[PDB]
RNA sequence: GCAUCGGUUCUGGCGGGGGGAUAAAGGCCCAGGGAAUGUGGCUCCUCCGGGAGUGUUAUAGCCCUGGGUGUAAUACCCUCG
RNA sequence: GCCAGAACGCGACGAUACUACCCGCACGUUGUAGACGUAUAAGAAUAGGCUCCGGCCUCGUAUCCUAGCAGGCGAUUCCUCCGCCGGCCUCGAAGUGGCCGUCGGUAAUUCGCGUAUUGCAAUUUAGACACGCGCGGGAUCAAAUCCUUUGCAGACGACUUAG
């Protein structure tokens, strides 16, 4: 009875921060999103909310999950990257990490 | 500047770890290539180093200047005992290198080989191929017959595990040695079931090799401690009034 | 643009470079990769410009000891395309001796990988990309003769494993055969509406 | 002498060949103007099949089975409509495969939350039935 | 660059020993109405005594196609310079309308002969009025009767973005 | 510049049969079969008419129609050869030591080989391994002549060539030692 | 976290106005003149696909000059929301 | 052919006491370059192919699965689909799949009861791999080093041997 999955979220991959050639700049992280392609899609989902959840080794407050908030800001090139901020920047040890994208603010 | 006179070069580069061997047993590394439409046979045999000695002979080589007139040539004795088959072994390829897959012992073992997997054999219990023979007279050697038929479909080359009786020779040691001999039958049914017949029971040098052929020897060289440059690679030696 | 869990390639018919370059983008991304049937890539050319590069590269040797530090010449094909791919990553780096453990690649197709769906990467096949008219070459056979051994062998396994995939083929016929004939026996029995009302809609 | 030979054969670029566009538009050729290039002119009462009068690069078209007969080249707008019309290429490409393919492709664009669910349990009836279908021949064999 | 052909009006200045001066008309490719004045006082300095500085500018307009849909032969004369010579060309070209055969003309010279911009002189353009009157050969194909030709072996398209395809592609389109 | 259209034409006669699938051509008459793999060339064949052949390129350039030639007498070839075969002579020439032919069809392998003794005087034995098809016989009309024929002519010459190559002279003036196997002429069986 | 604002800024869509040969072209109509990669007819070779010659719209059509409904539409540049 | 053998490359075999080994679940410290439908097996040509031979068809924008307190309790209604076990065949490139049988679950159609209060959002703590522990069942009763000795070996270690 009731087989199916629940998934209410896109899912991305954390690629890299923002950064020049030789100098980076960890205010800002790049993400890539499934299924976007041409920067017109990607128009989509500004003003959406995005989350890195992780495991940890203690335990707090009833939980060994930790969680870091942030949201998307701009596109990114022509290819459908797009820019993030988060309350704190990423540590720099997810490159290639997954991170889910809800669908909050909408329409 | 160049090198005033030339010169060739001292000793070679093609014996270059100069380092004492791995394993006091010599290593055949490679055995003749197979033939099958020759009859099943064996390829390699060992024995013990006995000395020298000399012979005289008439030579018939047409042609020289000795031609049938007596000759003074130098010989060695090599002592060999018969050995006596253990089992065999099958390898398979594979595109990484040849590997093997099954081994099967024979029934029953000689206190020679069996001090072969011990260190300490006097203070043991002498225990090595105790559960493996009831294999053995267990479902009419059900677990046997299997490996067999493992090896008669998929392996591709056959060996023989043999071992000598030393206790045959005046040496101290009573610890037998053990090796590997490939088989050169013309099909593995074949091959497979001479080695079978052959099981704890000796074979004779005369039945592997035969008079007036050519062989080759594998062995370990003579032993000298740690030397100097002049002997280890043959340089001259500096004027009588060198310092240091 | 999706995530599989792993991806398997199928190397026959395709350039060296512009193989290991968007496989080299994908390591760091975070997928997983796996190229089959090294021994059949490709490169632009004529062979014998091939040979006189690589035996460019077998004179590059240490001095004073050529056991250690000097360029070590791997002569199977996996390791060819494997060096290719080691140039694009900062493989000195932890983050790219990561992306290193997320790829396998061999020589035929081994057993754990057989019996499932090869992928191909339009962006560099060779009846695509080279204009008709120029020559290539192969790099099995460039392996060959630099010193690989192993040419025969897997030559005749995977004449083994095309020959078992035949059996199967015609289990797929049969099989494709009994779902269409059924369809045509089912879709009349007890349809009234459905029928035009997924026809509708599209399907 | 009996000769078998088993090759190819493709659709030749002539005058009165009707290329379809990537926006879903037809145009019938008039000129051909270079290797590359030619000029062609569509004229068709569907706002979807109109195409305006122009020069098109040959790497974006496709060449599809109809062509106008005995179309004189350099014709005008005028003269090719009268063709195209008493040919009947707009009722001719209807049917083709292509089109038949195209026109599920924004049928199934269109479906509303509400219709994915309808057709997800519809579908299910109609597997139901042939469900059974198979096993009775599969045990029949 | 994306030319248009200007008809440049120019004049010298009058003065009291010689009022109402001669006009001048040339036609003149350029991408905009600013380097269209500067080419025309650039060939006119070079075929009589007149500068900038004392001239004046009497009018500007654009020339367009009277028919920019016929297909049509061209003929131009022109003149560049080499690496170590001047020398004189003729080519011959086939489209639809004057102003591209000069784009095209630029193309071909800068692929061919390595000519700039800088180093061409446009001599004169004229479109062949009949058929017979066409010499280069490679156009002369171009015109042949009932002329059609196959495609053979063109690549399709696919997404740039779409990796890993799940089938082998096929060039028989 | 690219040429639009380079057409050739092959007359087929009615006694024989071909056949072209994936640029491989079969050609089969009254004296067996023969086989060739085009597969390195970009051409397209048809059937013009109910006797002709016709082969043809587009769009293409210098270095490639040069190739349409080629290929339409080589399948030429083809064609007379499987109906009236090939047929090479080949001369002796020496002025002092004669020279020494065998002969001997070998068994199990099918193909001819040579034997060539006594070569200006020499005192090796030089062998040549003919091709297989291709049918070797001394003559019995003139004197010191070799016969060599078979089906395929690129087959024949090339075994002529081997015999011709294998004597020659060395550290010699080849302007006064003249010795050697030569070709005289060349022509069919049939005719 | 949401709603209503202020400053800076990025990015989509819609309604108008002006200019040029008061766009050039283009569809329909009227008047005049031309040819060919010559339509339909006619003659010639082949039954084997078709090919060759004459000749200016017929059973297809094209090019050049002037005018009409036109203060036509649209492309380009500028501008008010 | 010949020489060395990665001291972080690999295989076959012999004997394995001490909880070191094997079987069942029972939790839960503790680990992971990073599950959330982690679903899709022909080979070959690209100036040619596939096929249920109708002759049909050639751009995964595809096919399969997808409802129910994170998915309860009963009913009408259908023999479909899924899973643990057990028995036979088969699989060696780094060994895998198939058939049969018992058992357990199961909207293709239509209904009847229960959901509230987590208060207007806050990871949906839940997947598979190893590892440490606790029980209750089976099998089993080994070696190595020091020490003495030899000299086919040796700067000392190491090595070939004997007790």
């Amino acid at each position: 009875p009731s087989e199916a999955g629940h998934r209410l979220y896109v899912k991305g991959r954390h690629l890299s921060y923002q950064r020049g050639r030789r100098n980076t700049h960890p205010k800002t992280s790049l993400i890539k999103i499934e299924g976007v392609d041409d920067t017109a899609a990607a128009n989509f989902y500004l003003g959406k909310r995005v989350a890195y959840v992780y495991r940890a080794q203690k335990e707090v407050r009833g939980t060994k999950i930790r969680v870091i908030w942030g949201k998307i800001t701009r596109p990114h090139g022509n290819s459908g990257v797009v820019r993030a901020k988060f309350t704190h920047p990423l540590p720099a040890r997810s490159f290639g990490a997954s991170v889910r994208i809800m669908l909050y603010p909408s329409s | 500047s160049h090198r005033k006179y030339e010169a060739p070069r001292h000793g070679s580069l093609a014996f270059l770890p100069r380092k004492r061997a791995a394993r006091h047993r010599g290593r055949v590394k490679s055995f003749p290539k197979d033939d099958p439409k020759k009859p099943v046979h064996l390829t390699a045999a060992m024995g013990y180093k006995a000395g020298m000695t000399t012979i005289v002979r008439d030579l018939d080589r047409p042609g020289a200047k000795a031609h049938k007139k007596e000759v003074v040539e130098a010989v060695t004795i090599i002592d060999c005992p018969p050995m006596v088959v253990v089992g065999l072994v099958g390898y398979i390829e594979t595109p990484r290198g040849l590997r093997s897959l099954t081994t099967v012992w024979a029934e029953h073992l000689s206190d020679e080989v069996k001090r072969r997997f011990y260190k300490n054999w006097y203070k043991s219990k002498k225990k090595a191929f105790t559960k493996y023979a009831k294999k053995y007279a267990e479902n009419n050697g059900a677990s046997i017959t299997r490996e067999l038929e493992r090896i008669k479909k998929y392996c591709t080359v056959v060996r023989v595990l043999a071992h000598t009786q030393i206790r045959k020779t005046p040496l101290k040691q009573k610890k037998a040695h053990l090796m590997e001999i490939q088989i050169n039958g013309g099909s593995v049914a074949d091959k497979v079931e001479f080695g079978r017949s052959l099981f704890e029971k000796p074979v004779t040098i005369d039945t592997i090799f035969e008079k007036d052929e050519m062989i080759d020897v594998i062995a370990v060289t003579k032993g000298h401690g740690f030397v100097g440059v002049t002997a280890r690679w043959g340089t001259k030696k500096l004027p009588r009034k060198t310092h240091k | 643009s999706s995530f599989e869990s792993v991806v398997v390639i199928d190397g026959k018919g395709h350039l060296l470079g512009r193989l290991a370059s968007i496989v080299a983008k994908q390591l760091l991304s975070g997928q997983k990769i796996v190229v089959v049937r090294c021994e059949a890539l490709n490169i632009s050319g004529e062979f014998f410009r091939a040979k006189l590069k690589y035996h460019a590269y077998l004179r590059k040797m240490t001095r004073y000891n050529p056991t250690r530090g000097g360029p070590f010449h791997f002569r199977a094909p996996s390791r060819i395309f494997y060096k290719a791919v080691r140039g694009m990553i900062p493989h000195k780096t932890a983050r790219g001796a990561a992306a290193l453990e997320r790829l396998k690649v061999f020589e035929g197709v081994p057993p754990p990988y057989d019996k499932k769906k090869k992928m191909v990467v339009p962006q560099a096949l060779r009846v695509l990309r080279l204009q008709p008219g120029r020559k290539y070459c192969t790099v099995g056979r460039l392996s060959h003769e630099v010193g690989w051994k192993y040419q025969d062998v897997v030559a005749r396994l995977e004449e083994r494993r095309k020959a078992k995939g035949a059996a199967y083929y015609e289990r797929k016929k049969l099989a494709a055969r009994q779902l269409s004939e059924a369809k045509k026996a089912a879709a009349a029995k007890v349809d009234p509406k459905v029928s035009e009302a997924l026809a509708a809609y599209g399907y | 002498a009996e000769i078998n030979v088993e090759a190819t054969s493709w659709r030749r670029v002539e005058v009165g060949r009707v290329l379809k566009l990537e926006n879903g538009s037809l145009a019938a050729i008039v000129e051909i103007i270079d290797h590359k290039r030619v000029l062609a002119d569509g004229p068709s009462s569907d706002p979807k099949l109109a195409t305006p009068r122009g020069i098109v690069p040959l790497s974006r078209a496709l060449l599809t089975p109809i062509v106008i007969p005995k179309l004189p080249r350099g014709a005008r707008t005028g003269a090719v409509k009268k063709a195209w019309e008493a040919y009947g290429v707009d009722a001719k490409w209807k049917e083709t495969n292509w089109a038949k393919k195209q026109l599920q492709q924004e049928r199934r664009q269109s479906l509303t939350d509400f219709d994915r669910f309808k057709v997800m349990r519809l579908k299910k009836q109609r597997r139901f039935e042939e469900r059974k279908a198979l096993a009775k021949i599969k045990a029949a064999a | 660059g994306r030319l248009q052909e200007y008809q440049v009006i120019g004049r010298h200045l009058p003065t009291e020993a010689n009022p109402n001066p001669a006009l001048y008309r040339m036609r003149i490719f350029a991408p905009n109405e600013v380097v269209a004045k500067s080419r025309f006082w650039y060939f006119l300095r070079g075929l009589k005594k007149v500068k900038k500085a004392t001239g004046e500018i009497v009018s500007v307009n654009v020339i367009s196609e009277k028919h920019p849909l016929k297909v049509k032969n061209f003929g131009i004369w022109l003149r560049y310079d080499s690496r170590s010579g001047t020398h004189n060309m003729y080519k011959e070209y086939r489209e639809t309308s004057r102003v591209a055969a000069v784009e095209a003309m630029y193309a071909d010279m800068a692929a061919r002969h390595r000519a700039r911009f800088r180093s061409i002189h446009i001599l004169k353009v004229v479109e062949l009025e009949k058929t017979e009157d066409v010499k280069r050969p490679y156009i002369k194909q171009l015109v042949a009767k009932n002329l059609s030709f196959p495609l053979p072996h063109r690549v399709p398209k696919i997404s740039t973005k779409k990796i890993f395809s799940a089938k082998r592609p096929s060039t028989f389109s | 510049m690219r040429y639009i259209h380079s057409e050739e034409t092959i007359p087929v006669p009615e006694n024989l049969k071909v056949s072209i699938k994936s640029r491989l051509v079969t050609v089969e008459g009254p004296r067996g079969k023969l086989q060739k793999d085009l597969s390195h060339i970009a051409v397209n064949f048809s059937v013009v008419k109910k006797g002709v052949i016709g082969l043809e390129i587009h769009h293409g350039s210098r270095k490639d129609v040069a190739a349409l030639r080629t290929v339409r007498t080589i399948i030429n070839n083809m064609i007379i050869g499987v109906t009236k075969g090939f047929k090479y002579k080949m001369r002796y020439v020496y002025a002092h030591f004669p020279i020494n032919v065998n002969v001997e069809k070998n068994a199990e392998t099918g193909c001819y080989e040579v034997e060539i003794r006594n070569f200006i005087g020499e005192k090796i034995v030089r062998k040549v391994v003919m091709a297989p098809g291709v049918e070797v016989e001394i003559s019995k009309a003139q004197k010191d002549e070799l016969i060599l024929s078979g089906n395929s002519l690129e087959a024949v010459s090339q075994s002529a060539a081997d015999i011709q190559q294998i004597c020659k002279v060395r550290n010699k003036d080849i302007r006064k030692f003249l010795d050697g196997i030569y070709v005289s002429e060349k022509g069919n069986i049939v005719e």
